[PDB]
RNA sequence: GGUAGCUAAUACCGCAUAACGUCGCAAGACCAAAGAGGGGGACCUUCGGGCCUCUUGCCAUCGGAUGUGCCCAGAUGGGAUUAGCUAGUAGGUGGGGUAACGGCUCACCUAGGCGACGAUCCCUAGCUGGUCUGAGAGGAUGACCAGCCACACUGGAACUGAGACACGGUCCAGACUCCUACGGGAGGCAGCAGUGGGGAAUAUUGCACAAUGGGCGCAAGCCUGAUGCAGCCAUGCCGCGUGUAUGAAGAAGGCCUUCGGGUUGUAAAGUACUUUCAGCGGGGAGGAAGGGAGUAAAGUUAAUACCUUUGCUCAUUGACGUUACCCGCAGAAGAAGCACCGGCUAACUCCGUGCCAGCAGCCGCGGUAAUACGGAGGGUGCAAGCGUUAAUCGGAAUUACUG
């Protein structure tokens, strides 16, 4: 709307895009774990977890899975992966 | 906001000399004082408890030149102020600069006392004062305009001023044409045909 | 009576109703006025009082007095109704303002010309 | 197109206009326009009025400061219309010979000269006096402004002009020639949903609108006040019954014209 | 030939006058398509030449009857910038026309060749020679 | 960001600013944390003209509080320890 | 706008590196970032600038301050001619979720949760500090001012970001409207001002960022209808003037009269006198503080440069603005209206009229001497206002808790 910072729009749009996929891969990774859990392979479970552990802690530092939101994930995961394995 | 009309016409209805034609000779007379304030002035007005109750303050107003909107305010003041609202109200009425003027005889009547204050011809503890309503605190010292001092009018005024009751709360002169307001007028040192429980009574409902 | 009673059903004021409720509770209203007639007062007094039925702005239609002697009002006209009743003509709770909108004030009237809406007759 | 070729080929570039000061060359700088018209302003969302100015000399530029010679008050310009064919347009900056539009708020009249400073006034502009009749008394049984507002808005225009006596009602209008019809029509076009009709009115004059020294006038605004009116624009006027009653009126004397001023 | 005196010299501001129902307003609409302001054209009263294209008689009542008050126009033709007026025909009705002449440096009179010279045609020449 | 600025509580022509601690994001005369002195841009040469709880001001600054360019021009215009 | 291609960064992304952080009882796992300026002795190397340095910026962890979330309780309109309300409803366990607790979500499990201390349902309504009234208790109310909340064409949703579910952002739908070369596009004044419309009625399409305050910037500065001013309106509150003195058996004229006179009335005239305020003319505070150019500081430094700092000198910084205010000129000169007068109610007669015309807040006036109608004289009351109407509290102990 005729007001210079309509570029603020196309600007936000670019970010939306960028974030979307970052955030998108974010979860798919965590997924692999839940799968391993509903699947049983505890070796394959820590397997997935270790590869996501960093890739989560990272996006928080970047500012999209903010703060303890990662902690939660890593935590309640570790809490189950060995609750019965 | 000023009266502007037959000054005696008034004194005849209030049935007293309201000091409106002070100037040279005073003490009314030469105007039929009393017996014809109108066309039916002859009449014997047996007036109501209200009648007098009003007529009292309605007098006081005249004998100073104050109007209602302002007078009403004056009353509100005295009531808020601790002590006999009656005398308090008088103390406010006497504290008027127009009054401290005529009172210190720098003018014929209090109708002349204004023409001056209104025309920046007096001052207080220095600075000139134009509002014929200034509230003259204690230690204040009014003084005819150093500029226009002693004139065809004010000169002749001090004349009879000196030959009047002469106050007690103020210390006047004649050459320095300045007085001090030494203290607020007590109840004892002023009066006449003026009742307080009659004017204060009125402002109650 | 009882406090305990008052605690229960607590006392309730009696709301008030204005003698003039052709709305908005506003100083005056404007109306087209549907008829200009005259009628007759209550038992004691007799005359041909001047009144007008008036379609108001708010949709209420209501009769109104025409004070002073003689008026210009008629068929359609537009006036500004005022309030204050007329105890001689019941059902007449309003006075059309003389000297407002389509209303002519009183010809030659010289006293209390404020009401009856007339301008100083050249001092 | 020939007559156009002829138009371009022969017809004058902006010409000098005369003033009570000097021959004003078009070639000069320093802006100098003169109004000449405050068109029958409808107009899609305003009273606008938009006075039409000629531009005799100098270049107009949007933010420039100008001087209304008549009222002797300096005025800054911002919204200054350029009329793309019976249509307001924003807004550019103008050169001699163009036609510019402004925004009348009782400030502009007819023949109001505008300079950048030179106090002088263009000797042109006709401005003549109306004949009469009328009394629009309106169907729509009122309102009342929209009718009146309509009338006190078609009147700072040059065609007609109203007359409202000291009896609130009784609206008189006067009166280009006899086309008192655009009034009725602009009474249900432009921006007023009124209707309005006519009558005959005991008025020959026209009238003529007076003022000068005080006190004397207050004795005049009193004696023959019966009889005296006031216009949209808040002044002044008489309104007479005939010619003899016109002469005697002025003959009360000796305070001023005549005055028409549109 | 500075950018100032050039703009001035290339300008040309004129009237268009005649007796009521001669051709003002029509010749005007046509002058407007020679200036690329109207890509099509029309008639008057929106009449015989169809299409809601009348036009450029400002107002409204004009389009109901026939012409009222001076419309004003600016367009480019050849090497010039024309300022065009549209002066009402009718005795009682204008005024205005006269005051409008005060804004023109020259003037074009339309004449009905089926009528010759009519009344307000003669009266308009008198007003013309004034300047 | 907590700042110490002036609110215009004077009167037409005769202002009367009032130094106060407040979140910057606020209206001039808006939510403030606490008054902390004033400043009379009139007063005339007499008995007074300004006042500051400078020992509170320094408290707030000590908590990361910026100052008005005009608030500053007060603080030190009245010196500090004399 | 669409395809193809080229290019930089404090844009984006790995890697390195990691604890006082995150996960884990521990062991151990895993995460970050940015540079850009003003300069300058060495030496200077591939003499871009590396390097020294101060300045500003980036990361991580723990704090401070502010701001915001979230929770409980009590209180916060009317209606019982509204008596029952509720399936995610009430709780539990378990995943998920959020910044955070939580039914917030879902799964399964108990069958609960609320309600006459008035739920539910209708009607109304932004809440508060306060405001008007009142002796108070209360009643009424919540414009302007400040705090809290909510909405920004109607309905819905998320995105971006510390913070939005976003007045002058985005997407969808709806109603409307505008442009269009017809294929397609565009917009939301409950921001300032302004138009229409409605109404008994509510303002200029004004000036300026000079002051205060906000956003960016190292800074100057830029942006700012916030703000500061102005315009319009007696709408109010508060001031002030329209003249002050003197003046007669007391004019004419008007008014009543039993005609002898009374009264308007010191009122006017006349005589002296004063000029505020307006009108014309001069002089001229404060709102101004800071910034912009040069000089010194055991400031730091390798450095007298740069930067900061504090004093110092110069030029300068306003919208209001023909400012406020001061001083002269002239001359009572330019400025009084409105309601009322039978009673409550201060204040009276003549005439006209005649239960007509008409007044009236209540009682009540008018059918032949109307202090009540209308006019006139006179009188009373307020005064640039006065009146009417409307509305709230009072009087109303007339919803009475006080009572
Ligand atoms: N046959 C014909 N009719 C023409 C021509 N030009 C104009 N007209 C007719 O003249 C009629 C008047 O048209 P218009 O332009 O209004 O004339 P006018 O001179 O503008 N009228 P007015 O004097 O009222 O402004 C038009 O309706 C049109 O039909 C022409 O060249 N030929
Ligand atoms: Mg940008
Ligand atoms: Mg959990
Ligand atoms: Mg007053
Ligand atoms: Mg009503
Ligand atoms: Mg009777
Ligand atoms: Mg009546
Ligand atoms: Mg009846
Ligand atoms: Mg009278
Ligand atoms: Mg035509
Ligand atoms: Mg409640
Ligand atoms: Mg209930
Ligand atoms: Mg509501
Ligand atoms: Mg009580
Ligand atoms: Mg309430
Ligand atoms: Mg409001
Ligand atoms: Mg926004
Ligand atoms: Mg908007
Ligand atoms: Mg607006
Ligand atoms: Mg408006
Ligand atoms: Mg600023
Ligand atoms: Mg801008
Ligand atoms: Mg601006
Ligand atoms: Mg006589
Ligand atoms: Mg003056
Ligand atoms: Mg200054
Ligand atoms: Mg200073
Ligand atoms: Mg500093
Ligand atoms: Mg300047
Ligand atoms: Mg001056
Ligand atoms: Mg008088
Ligand atoms: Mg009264
Ligand atoms: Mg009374
Ligand atoms: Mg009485
Ligand atoms: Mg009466
Ligand atoms: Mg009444
Ligand atoms: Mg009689
Ligand atoms: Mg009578
Ligand atoms: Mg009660």
């Amino acid at each position: 709307n005729i007001k210079s910072a309509k570029k603020r729009a196309i600007q936000s749009e670019k970010a939306r895009k960028h974030n979307a996929s970052r955030r998108s891969m974010m979860r798919t990774f965590i997924k692999k774990v839940y799968a391993a859990i509903e699947a049983g392979d505890k070796a394959a479970a820590q397997k997935a977890f270790n590869e996501m552990q960093p890739i989560v802690d990272r996006q928080a530092a970047k500012g999209l899975i903010h703060k303890n939101k990662a902690a939660r994930h890593k935590a309640n995961l570790t809490a189950q992966i060995n609750k019965l394995a | 906001a000023r009266y502007l009309g037959p000054k005696l016409k008034l004194s005849r209805r209030e049935g007293t000399d309201l000091f409106l034609k002070s100037g040279v000779r005073a003490i009314d007379t030469k105007c039929k004082i009393e017996q014809a304030p109108g066309q039916h002035g002859a009449r014997k007005p047996r007036l109501s408890d209200y009648g007098v109750q009003l007529r009292e303050k309605q007098k006081v107003r005249r004998i100073y030149g104050v109007l209602e909107r302002q007078f009403r305010n004056y009353y509100k003041e005295a009531a808020r102020l601790k002590g006999n609202t009656g005398e308090n109200l008088l103390a406010l009425l006497e504290g008027r600069l127009d009054n401290v003027v005529y009172r210190m005889g720098f003018g014929a009547t209090r109708a002349e006392a204004r023409q001056l204050v209104s025309h920046k011809a007096i001052m207080v503890n220095g600075r000139v004062v134009n509002i014929a309503s200034y509230q003259v605190s204690p230690n204040d010292v009014v003084s005819i305009r150093e500029k226009a001092k002693k004139q065809s009018r004010v000169k002749a005024a001090l004349e009879l001023a000196e030959q009047r009751e002469k106050p007690t709360w103020l210390e006047v002169d004649a050459g320095k044409m300045e007085g001090t307001f030494k203290r607020k007028p007590e109840r004892s040192d002023l009066s006449a045909d003026i009742n307080e429980h009659l004017i204060v009574e009125l402002y109650s409902k | 009576a009882t406090v305990n009673q008052l605690v229960r059903k607590p006392r309730a004021r009696k709301v008030a109703k204005s003698n003039v409720p052709a709305l908005e509770a506003c100083p005056q209203k404007r109306g087209v006025c549907t008829r200009v007639y005259t009628t007759t007062p209550k038992k004691p007094n007799s005359a041909l009082r001047k009144v007008c039925r008036v379609r108001l702005t708010n949709g209420f239609e209501v009769t109104s007095y025409i004070g002073g002697e003689g008026h210009n009002l008629q068929e359609h006209s537009v006036i500004l109704i005022r309030g204050g009743r007329v105890k001689d003509l019941p059902g007449v709770r309003y006075h059309t303002v003389r000297g407002a909108l389509d209303c002519s004030g009183v010809k030659d009237r010289k006293q209390a010309r404020s009401k009856y809406g007339v301008k100083r007759p050249k001092a | 197109d020939h007559m156009l070729d002829g138009l371009v080929e022969w017809a004058p570039a902006p010409m000098p206009r005369q003033t009570d000061t000097r021959t004003v060359e078009a070639s000069e700088d320093k802006f100098t326009g003169f109004v000449f018209k405050i068109q029958a302003n409808m107009d899609p969302k305003h009273r606008d009025r938009v006075a039409f100015m000629r531009v005799v000399s100098g270049k107009y530029e949007k933010g420039m400061k100008l001087r209304q010679v008549r009222t002797a008050k300096d005025v800054v310009i911002s919204d200054a219309l350029t009329f793309m064919a019976g249509d307001r347009s924003h807004v550019e900056e103008a050169y001699p010979g163009d036609i510019l539009g402004l925004h009348n708020h009782g400030t502009i009249q007819i023949g109001d000269t505008f300079t950048q400073g030179e106090m002088m006034k263009f000797t042109g502009i006709p401005n003549f006096a109306p004949e009469l009749f009328r009394r629009i008394r309106l169907k729509d049984p009122l309102k009342q402004k929209q009718l009146l507002k309509g009338l006190v808005q078609l009147s700072e225009e040059g065609a007609v002009q109203v007359f409202r006596p000291i009896s609130n009602n009784d609206l008189i209008v006067g009166a280009v020639g006899v086309l008192q019809f655009d009034v009725v029509v602009a009474r249900l076009k432009s921006e007023y949903n009124v209707e309005a009709v006519y009558e005959s009115v005991n008025v020959a004059t026209a009238r003529w609108v007076e003022c000068a020294d005080a006190k004397k006038f207050e004795e005049f605004k009193r004696k023959n006040e019966s009889q005296l009116a006031l216009d949209g624009g808040d002044n002044l006027a008489y309104i007479a019954t005939s010619m003899v009653n016109l002469r005697l009126a002025q003959e009360r004397y000796p305070d001023v014209q005549f005055h028409q001023t549109r | 030939l500075s950018p100032y005196l050039q703009e001035v010299a290339k300008r040309r501001t004129f009237a268009i006058i005649s007796h009521p129902d001669a051709g003002k307003t029509t010749i005007t609409e046509k002058v407007l398509l020679f200036g690329q302001a109207i890509q099509t054209a029309g008639t008057v009263k929106g009449r015989g030449s169809n299409q809601h294209a009348k036009s450029d008689w400002m107002e409204m009542e004009k389009q109901r009857g026939i012409s009222i008050t001076t419309s004003v126009m600016q367009f480019p033709y050849h090497d010039c910038l024309v300022n065009l007026l549209d002066t009402p025909g009718h005795e009682d009705f204008s005024e205005d026309t006269y005051r409008t002449l005060t804004a023109v440096d020259c003037c074009l009179m339309v004449i009905d060749a089926a009528k010759g010279v009519e009344d307000r045609t003669r009266k308009l020449m008198e007003v013309t020679r004034l300047r | 960001m907590v700042t110490i600025r002036l609110a215009r509580h004077g009167a037409k022509k005769r202002p009367f600013y009032q130094v106060v601690v407040a979140d910057s994001r606020n209206a001039r005369n808006g939510r403030f944390i606490e008054r902390v002195g004033f400043f009379n841009p009139i007063a005339s040469e007499k008995e007074e003209g300004t006042r500051l709880d400078l020992d509170r001001i320094a408290h707030w600054v000590g908590q990361g509080a910026t100052i008005s360019d005009r608030v500053a021009a007060l603080i030190k215009e009245v010196n500090k320890a004399a």
